[PDB]
C-alpha cells in the first residue's frame, strides 16, 4: 500500500500537555498482517538448520497457494508453514526428515505430517519419493566420518535394498543401520547411541536392523574397502 | 543443533496434563450452578467473565446463556465488561 | 580512534540486547498459555546473524529505522588497484565532519 | 444475599406461570423450602431486604411481583401519545412482554390501531 | 467372473460400523447409573458406552436418543445388536425405537501372499497412491472406483475401508488385483 | 573484540526472570512459576559453510569469494534454566550449548583458518602469501572497515 | 488536484510495475484516510477521534 | 498382625473423638459405653420397535442382592482395557473375604469378560 | 479432601450402629455421630496411608462394570487373590473404587 511516519524533528510536535509527540503511526494489513508472520516463521526455522534462500523462497511460495486457496484455513499456520517447509526440502532433491522439522517447528510431528498428505491434496500435487542417498551425507559428514567410510555406506545401502534385504522398513533406519555397520568397520568407531540421537530413530531399532543385515555383511560392501577390523571379527549387538 | 523427536518433551507433559481429566466440563445440573452464581454474589456485586468461568469451570457460551437468564451486563473502558446478578 | 573492535562492538551489543528481548518476549507470551517452554525454538538466530552482515555490506550503522545517519562511510570495499592501494587503504583513518 | 435473589427468581417465576397476587413471607419460604433458612435470615430478609429494593410492590399488607409498583397498565399510554407538544417514550419490547401478557395477541389487533415495530 | 477367481481368495470381513436414532430425548445419567455392564464419563467424554457379549460387540448412547452401533461381523449381527440394545433401552422404560437403523462404514481384509514392489505402485498411481515410511508403514490408496481406501503393506497383506456394502469391497478387490499380481516379487 | 568484548557483554548483567500470573481471581495454595536465564561462556567455531544438503564443511576465504558466500563463523552460548519457585522447587537446573548466530570473522586473524598456515599452505589453499589480510569478506566483497 | 502519471511515472526500475512513484504512496495514505473519514463520518463518530 | 491394625484404629477414634465429646458435654462413660459396644459388634411396533423378540439379554436381574460377594473397599492408580482383557492398579484397600479381614496398600490385576 | 467410602464398611457400619445406639439412647447428638464419623474416616484414611504395607496380585473373570462419578464400581466372578505369600479363591466379589 503506502508510507508511514515517525520521530518529530524535536520541535513543536504536540502531546500538547500529554506525552504524545504528534502522533503514532497506523497498522494497516491486518488482514493479511498474518501471512508475513508466517513467512518470519519460515525464515527462521529455516536459518536455524540453515538452508540457502533458494529453499526458503519455495517454501514461503508454497504457503502462498495453500493460503489463498483458503482450503485448510481451519489450521494453525505453524501447521502450515512446517508442512510447507517439509515439502520444499523434498522437492529440491534434500529431503528433511519429520523429527528434524519438528525439532525446529513448535508443531508436533504428528500435525506436520497430517498437514503435509492434506496439502498434497490441497494443491492437487504429488512428491517423489524418498531413497537412502538422501540421508547418507548429511549423517556421515555430522559424524566427522572420511568420505571413504560416506562412500561404503553408500554403497551398502544401495546394495542392500536393491536386494530387499529389508521388506519392511524405514529408509532412515536402513541407513542409520548401514552407517553403523561401515562405522565398526572403520576405525572413526560411533556409537549407536550417538547415530540414533542424529538421526531420530531409537537405538533398538538400529539393534533389530543391523541385526537383519548382519548375515550378509560380506557381500554388501564394495571392493575398493580395506578393512580395519575382519568381518569374522566384527561384534555383534 | 539438537536431536528431532516426536514432539518437544516438555508439549508431551502439556499432553499428558490435557489428558488429566480436566477438558470436557460439567454443563449438567444448572441448580448447583445458579447456585455458584449465587455463591459468587456473596462475595462481590460484579466480576469478569474471564474469572466467571475459572471459578464455575463452565463452557462460555453457557455461561453467557445462564447470565443473559438471570442477570445483565456492565462495561467500563475500553470493552473491559462485568456482569452482576441485578442487585437490588 | 575506533578501530575495529571499538566500532564492532557497539554494533553487536545492540544487536545482542535486541536478541535478548526477543527471547522475553517468546518466553513471556509461552508462559501466559502454559508448560512447554523450549530454549531453543525462542532465539530468533537472525538478528545477530544478519545484523551484523546487513551493516558491514551496506555502512549504514546502528540499527534501522530510527537513528542511522550518524556515520555512512564506516565501511568500505577494499581497493585492490595496487598492492599500495590495498595496504594503504587499510591503514586509512577518518574525521567525521561537516 | 443469594436467598434473596433465589425469592426474585421464584416471584419471577410466579408471573411467568400467570399470576401477580401478593403473598406474606412465610409462604414464599414454605414454597421455597427456604422457611428453615434461619430466623436471622428471615428478620433481615422482612426488615431490610424487601425495604432496600423500590421495585417490589407492597399491596394488602404483603409483598408482591416484583420490577414495577406502579404502571403496570399492560397497554401502551395513548393519551400523552395524543399530546405532539409532550407525546412520548417508545420502549423496548422485552419490558412490554415482562410486564403481563405475550405481545402477538394485543399485536393482531394493535398492528391496525397503534403500534409500529422498528428493529433497533 | 474368471477374473475374481484367481484371488478367488475374496475379503473377509472384519467390522461394521453402524447408527441407529431412538427417536426420544434420553436422561444418560440415570440411564448410565442404572444399566449393568455399561460405562459413562460425563467429566471426559458426552455419551455412555456399552457392550454386550454375544456378537462380541459395542456400543454408544447419545442424549440426544441417537446411538452408534460397531462391533458386527456381519449385518445381520448389527440387526441384531441393535435391537438388543434398544431392547435394554425399552427395559429402561423409555421410549426406544429401532427407527433408521443404517450401515456406515464397512471393513474387509486378506491376503495375497506374495511380497509386492511398492515404489513402482506408488510410481504408476501417484495421483492415487501414498506411502511414507516416516508416518506410517503402509501404502495408502484412496480408490475412486466405488470410493474406498485401502492399506497396501509389504507382507502381502491387505485392508480396505469406506465402504457401506459388500460388493463396493469385491469390486474395489477385484479391480486392483492385476496391478497387485503385476508387481509381484 | 572476541577474545575480551563479545564475552564481555553476554557476560553482563541482566538475567532474565519471568514469572506468569497466577491465582487468577481464585487460587490459594502456592506456585505462581517462575524461571530464571543466565549465560556462561561463548564459544566461537572456525568459519563454516552448510550446503543446501545440511552438511557442514571449513570454508576457505578463495572459496568464498568465489560463489559469493559471507565469511563468517557460528557462535554459541552457555545458557541456563532456574527454578526456585515458591517453594515446591529449587535445583532442577539445566546447561546448554547454543547456537545463537554468524559473525563476521576478520581475515587473517587468529580466528580466521589462515593465521597459522607457512608459505606452502597458503599458496596451497589459493592465497596470496603476500596479502596483508585484516578485512572483512562480505556476500563476496571485500569490506574494510574505516579507523 | 492528483498529479497526472507524467508527474509520477512510475519509477519502475526493472519489476513488473513496482516502482509506484512515491508520491503515489503519498497519495494512497491520503484517499485511504480520507476514505475513512467520510465513511466514519457516515456512521457515527465521537467528536475526538473525527477530529 | 491387623486385628492389632483395627485396634490401632480403635486408640485413634477414640481418642481423636474424646475432645469432641468432652466439647459437647457429653460424658467419657458414653464414649466407654460406645467402645464396649463397637467390640462386641466387631466379634408402529413391527418395524419401530419389535424388541420383544430380543428380550432378556440379560443372564441375571442382579448380584448384590445374593450377598456372596464378599466385599472389597480401595482407590485405584489406574483402570485399562483392552477387548476382554482389562487391566487393574488399585491401591489402599481394605478387604473382607468370607469373613475374614485383609488389607492392601497397593493392587494389580487383570481379568477377562 | 478424603472418601466418605470407608463409612459403607462393615466396620464403619458397625461403628454407625455403635452410634446408633448411643442415640438412641440420646447420650448424643446425630451431629455428634456425624462428626465421629468424619473423624473415623480420617483416622481410617490415615492408618491405611501410614501403617498399611502388603500387595496383592490378582486376577479373574469380569462379569459386570459400573462408572459414575469418578467412581468405578465392579462385580468378578471366579476370582483369585494372590499375595506374594498366599492364595485365596474366591466364587464372587464385589469392587467400589475411588480415587
Amino acid at each position: 500500500l503506502s508510507t508511514m511516519i515517525g520521530k518529530g524533528t524535536g520541535a513543536a510536535s504536540f502531546d500538547e500537555f500529554g506525552n504524545s509527540k504528534y502522533q503514532n503511526r497506523r497498522t494497516m494489513s491486518s488482514s493479511d498482517r498474518a501471512m508475513m508472520n508466517a513467512f518470519k516463521e519460515i525464515t527462521t526455522m529455516a536459518d536455524r538448520i540453515n538452508l540457502p534462500r533458494n529453499i526458503v523462497d519455495r517454501t514461503n511460495n508454497l504457503f502462498k497457494q495453500v493460503y489463498e486457496q483458503k482450503s485448510l484455513k481451519g489450521r494453525a499456520n505453524d501447521a502450515i508453514a512446517s508442512a510447507c517447509l517439509y515439502i520444499a526440502c523434498r522437492q529440491e532433491g534434500v529431503p528433511r526428515t519429520f523429527k528434524e522439522i519438528c525439532a525446529v517447528s513448535r508443531i508436533s510431528k504428528k500435525e506436520i505430517g497430517r498437514c503435509f498428505k492434506l496439502i498434497l491434496k490441497a494443491l492437487e500435487t504429488s512428491v517423489d519419493l524418498i531413497t537412502t542417498g538422501d540421508f547418507m551425507s548429511r549423517f556421515c559428514s555430522n559424524l566427522c566420518l572420511p568420505k571413504q567410510v560416506q562412500m561404503a555406506a553408500t554403497h551398502i545401502a544401495r546394495k542392500a535394498v536393491e536386494l530387499d534385504l529389508v521388506p519392511g522398513r524405514s529408509p532412515i533406519s536402513v541407513a542409520a543401520a548401514a552407517i553403523y555397520m561401515a562405522s565398526q568397520a572403520s576405525a572413526e568407531k560411533r556409537t549407536q547411541k550417538e547415530i540414533g540421537d542424529i538421526a531420530g530413530v531409537a537405538d533398538v531399532t538400529i539393534r533389530q536392523s543391523y541385526r537383519l543385515i548382519y548375515p550378509r555383511a560380506p557381500d554388501l560392501f564394495p571392493t575398493d574397502f580395506k578393512f580395519d577390523t575382519p568381518v569374522d571379527k566384527l561384534p555383534q549387538l | 543443533t539438537n536431536y528431532k523427536p516426536v514432539a518437544n518433551h516438555q508439549y508431551n507433559i502439556e499432553y499428558e496434563r490435557k489428558k488429566k481429566e480436566d477438558g470436557k466440563r460439567a454443563r449438567a445440573d444448572k441448580q448447583h450452578v445458579l447456585d455458584m452464581l449465587f455463591s459468587a454474589f456473596e462475595k462481590h456485586q460484579y466480576y469478569n467473565l474471564k474469572d466467571l468461568v475459572d471459578i464455575t469451570k463452565q463452557p462460555v457460551v453457557y455461561l453467557k446463556e445462564i447470565l443473559k437468564e438471570i442477570g445483565v451486563q456492565n462495561v467500563k473502558g475500553i470493552h473491559k465488561n462485568t456482569w452482576e446478578l441485578k442487585p437490588e | 580512534l575506533d578501530l575495529a573492535g571499538p566500532l564492532l562492538a557497539f554494533l553487536f551489543r545492540g544487536m545482542f540486547k535486541n536478541l535478548l528481548k526477543e527471547v522475553r518476549i517468546y518466553a513471556q507470551k509461552f508462559i501466559d498459555r502454559g508448560k512447554d517452554f523450549n530454549l531453543e525454538l525462542a532465539i530468533k538466530t537472525r538478528i545477530i546473524s544478519d545484523g551484523l552482515k546487513y551493516s558491514l555490506a551496506t555502512g549504514n550503522w546502528g540499527d534501522q529505522k530510527k537513528a542511522h545517519q550518524a556515520r555512512a562511510g564506516v565501511s568500505q570495499v577494499l581497493n585492490r588497484l595496487t598492492f599500495a592501494s590495498t595496504l594503504s587503504h587499510l591503514r586509512r583513518l577518518n574525521s567525521p565532519i561537516g | 444475599f443469594g436467598v434473596l435473589a433465589k425469592i426474585v427468581n421464584y416471584m419471577k417465576t410466579r408471573h411467568q406461570r400467570g399470576d401477580t397476587h401478593p403473598l406474606t413471607l412465610d409462604e414464599i419460604l414454605d414454597e421455597t423450602q427456604h422457611l428453615d433458612i434461619g430466623l436471622k435470615q428471615k428478620q433481615w430478609l422482612m426488615t431490610e431486604a424487601l425495604v432496600n429494593n423500590p421495585k417490589i410492590e407492597v399491596i394488602d399488607g404483603k409483598y408482591a411481583f416484583k420490577p414495577k409498583y406502579n404502571v403496570r397498565d399492560k397497554k401502551a399510554l395513548l393519551r400523552l401519545l395524543d399530546q405532539h407538544d409532550q407525546r412520548g417514550l417508545g420502549g423496548i419490547l422485552l419490558e412490554d412482554i415482562e410486564e403481563a401478557l405475550p405481545n402477538s395477541q394485543k399485536a393482531v389487533k394493535a398492528l391496525g390501531d397503534q403500534i409500529l415495530f422498528v428493529n433497533r | 467372473t474368471p477374473a475374481s477367481e484367481s484371488s478367488g481368495i475374496v475379503p473377509q470381513l472384519q467390522n461394521i460400523v453402524s447408527t441407529v436414532n431412538l427417536g426420544c430425548k434420553l436422561d444418560l445419567k440415570t440411564i448410565a447409573l442404572r444399566a449393568r455392564n455399561a460405562e459413562y464419563n460425563p467429566k471426559r467424554f458426552a455419551a455412555v458406552i456399552m457392550r454386550i457379549r454375544e456378537p462380541r460387540t459395542t456400543a454408544l448412547i447419545f442424549s440426544s436418543g441417537k446411538m452408534v452401533c460397531t462391533g458386527a461381523k456381519s449385518e445381520e449381527q448389527s440387526r441384531l445388536a441393535a435391537r438388543k440394545y434398544a431392547r435394554v433401552v425399552q427395559k429402561l422404560g423409555f421410549p426406544a425405537k429401532f427407527l433408521d437403523f443404517k450401515i456406515q462404514n464397512m471393513v474387509g481384509s486378506c491376503d495375497v501372499k506374495f511380497p509386492i514392489r511398492l515404489e513402482g505402485l506408488v510410481l504408476t498411481h501417484q495421483q492415487f497412491s501414498s506411502y511414507e515410511p516416516e508416518l506410517f508403514p503402509g501404502l495408502i490408496y484412496r480408490m475412486i472406483k466405488p470410493r474406498i481406501v485401502l492399506l497396501i503393506f509389504v507382507s502381502g497383506k491387505v485392508v480396505l475401508t469406506g465402504a457401506k456394502v459388500r460388493a463396493e469391497i469385491y469390486e474395489a478387490f477385484e479391480n486392483i488385483y492385476p496391478i497387485l499380481k503385476g508387481f509381484r516379487k | 573484540f572476541i577474545q575480551m568484548s563479545v564475552q564481555r557483554i553476554v557476560e553482563d548483567a541482566p538475567p532474565i526472570d519471568l514469572q506468569a500470573e497466577a491465582q487468577h481471581a481464585s487460587g490459594e495454595v502456592e506456585e505462581p512459576p517462575r524461571y530464571l536465564l543466565k549465560f556462561e561462556q561463548i564459544y566461537l567455531s572456525k568459519p563454516t559453510h552448510w550446503e543446501r544438503d545440511g552438511a557442514p564443511s571449513p570454508m576457505m576465504p578463495n572459496e568464498a569469494r568465489l560463489r559469493n558466500l559471507t565469511y563468517s563463523a557460528p557462535l554459541y552460548v552457555d545458557i541456563t534454566k532456574t527454578v526456585i519457585k515458591e517453594g515446591e522447587e529449587q535445583l532442577q537446573t539445566q546447561h546448554q550449548k547454543t547456537f545463537i548466530g554468524k559473525i563476521p570473522i576478520m581475515l587473517r586473524s587468529t580466528y580466521c583458518l589462515l593465521n597459522g598456515l607457512t608459505d606452502r599452505d597458503l599458496c596451497e589453499l589459493n592465497e596470496c602469501p603476500l596479502d596483508p589480510g585484516g578485512y572483512f569478506i562480505i556476500n563476496g566483497s571485500e569490506k574494510v572497515l574505516i579507523a | 488536484p492528483v498529479p497526472p502519471l507524467s508527474v509520477r511515472p512510475a519509477v519502475v526500475m526493472q519489476g513488473s510495475a513496482r516502482n509506484q512513484d512515491d508520491l503515489t504512496h503519498k497519495l494512497a495514505d491520503i484517499v485511504k484516510i480520507n476514505n475513512q473519514l467520510r465513511r466514519n463520518e457516515q456512521n457515527g463518530a465521537a467528536a475526538h477521534v473525527i477530529a | 498382625t491387623v486385628p492389632k491394625l483395627y485396634r490401632s484404629v480403635i486408640e485413634d477414634v477414640i481418642n481423636d473423638v474424646r475432645d469432641i465429646f468432652l466439647d459437647d458435654g457429653v460424658d467419657e462413660q458414653v464414649l466407654m459405653e460406645l467402645k464396649t459396644l463397637w467390640e462386641n459388634k466387631l466379634m408402529g411396533q413391527v418395524e419401530e420397535e419389535p424388541l420383544n423378540s430380543e428380550d432378556d439379554v440379560s443372564d441375571e436381574e442382579g448380584q448384590e442382592l445374593f450377598d456372596t460377594e464378599n466385599v472389597v473397599v480401595c482407590q485405584y492408580d489406574k483402570i485399562h482395557r483392552s477387548k476382554n482383557k482389562w487391566k487393574f492398579h488399585l491401591k489402599d484397600g481394605i478387604m473382607n473375604l468370607n469373613g475374614r479381614d485383609y488389607i492392601f496398600s497397593k493392587a494389580i490385576g487383570d481379568a477377562e469378560w | 479432601m478424603a472418601y466418605q467410602l470407608y463409612r459403607n464398611t462393615t466396620l464403619g457400619n458397625s461403628l454407625q450402629e455403635s452410634l446408633d445406639e448411643l442415640i438412641q439412647s440420646q447420650q448424643i447428638t446425630p451431629q455428634l455421630a456425624l462428626q465421629v464419623l468424619l473423624q473415623f474416616d480420617k483416622a481410617i484414611n490415615a492408618a491405611l496411608a501410614q501403617r498399611v504395607r502388603n500387595r496383592v496380585n490378582f486376577r479373574g473373570s469380569l462379569n459386570t462394570y459400573r462408572f459414575c462419578d469418578n467412581v468405578w464400581t465392579f462385580v468378578l466372578n471366579d476370582v483369585e487373590f494372590r499375595e506374594v505369600t498366599e492364595l485365596i479363591k474366591v466364587d464372587k466379589v464385589k469392587i467400589v473404587a475411588c480415587d
